[PDB]
RNA sequence: GGCCGGGCGCGGUGGCUCACGCCUGUAAUCCCAGCACUUUGGGAGGCCGAGGCGGGAGGAUCGCGAACGCGAGACCCCGUCUCUA
């Protein structure tokens, strides 16, 4: 379901712990317009994510206003959580 | 179609991106069990896939995601 | 009349819905376990458009025979037909 950006990286890492012994992490990242039906006034410094794991689904929009704070968590959230490389 | 060498997926991604904003979307894909990552950027016109195995591109991929997520909220 | 997802593998069913694994969509969520039902049952909330068929030498992706030749295919595009609170 839709949240807000702070609960969405908290469900996020949730969702890495989740998929650790097993499963795919899907994150998309597009730009959003503020529509709300199929194609007002389009919003111009917003985006949209979405993360799943192919069952459990969570999104949130990220704004001009938000994104300063939320890339600071995000990209922590990334390096920290996919660590299985080499 | 996948890309081998990070530095020309970056920039074709980043080319196709800038060619039509609202139209591409950016995926991410991570396997801890299989120990891959795996990123895309499409269009539905083409498709411009990189996919690692190595711990350095994660840091590549992050950055690459967080640099189009800036360029996505910066009103023209 | 509808849309709020889909495909492959595996299990299952006369078949659909469905569990698990995998690949993935939307601005479009959360659920129930049902179903004259092949355009495949139902609830809450939202919206006005939606789906079938054919083709794609657009396209990730998943597979097969092999140890080059094929198949399927999310999403997208074209053609065409049908439905509407
Ligand atoms: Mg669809
Ligand atoms: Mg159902
Ligand atoms: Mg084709």
């Amino acid at each position: 379901g839709a949240m807000e950006s702070e609960q969405f990286l908290t469900e996020l890492t949730r969702l890495f712990q989740k998929c650790r012994t097993s499963g795919s992490v899907y994150i998309t990242l597009k730009k959003y317009d503020g529509r709300t039906k199929p194609i007002f006034e389009p919003a111009d410094n917003k985006c949209l994510l979405r993360a799943t794991d192919g069952k459990k689904k969570i999104s949130t929009v990220v704004s001009s206003k938000e994104v300063n704070k939320f890339q600071m968590a995000y990209s922590n959230l990334l390096r920290a959580n996919m660590d299985g490389l080499k | 179609p996948q890309y081998q060498t990070w530095e020309e997926f970056s920039r074709a991604a980043e080319k196709l991106y800038l060619a039509d904003p609202m139209k591409a979307r950016v995926v991410l894909k991570y396997r801890h069990s299989d120990g891959n990552l795996c990123v895309k950027v499409t269009d539905d016109l083409v498709s411009l896939v990189y996919k690692t195995d190595q711990a350095q591109d994660v840091k590549k991929i992050e950055k690459f995601h967080s640099q189009l997520m800036r360029l996505m909220v910066a009103k023209e």
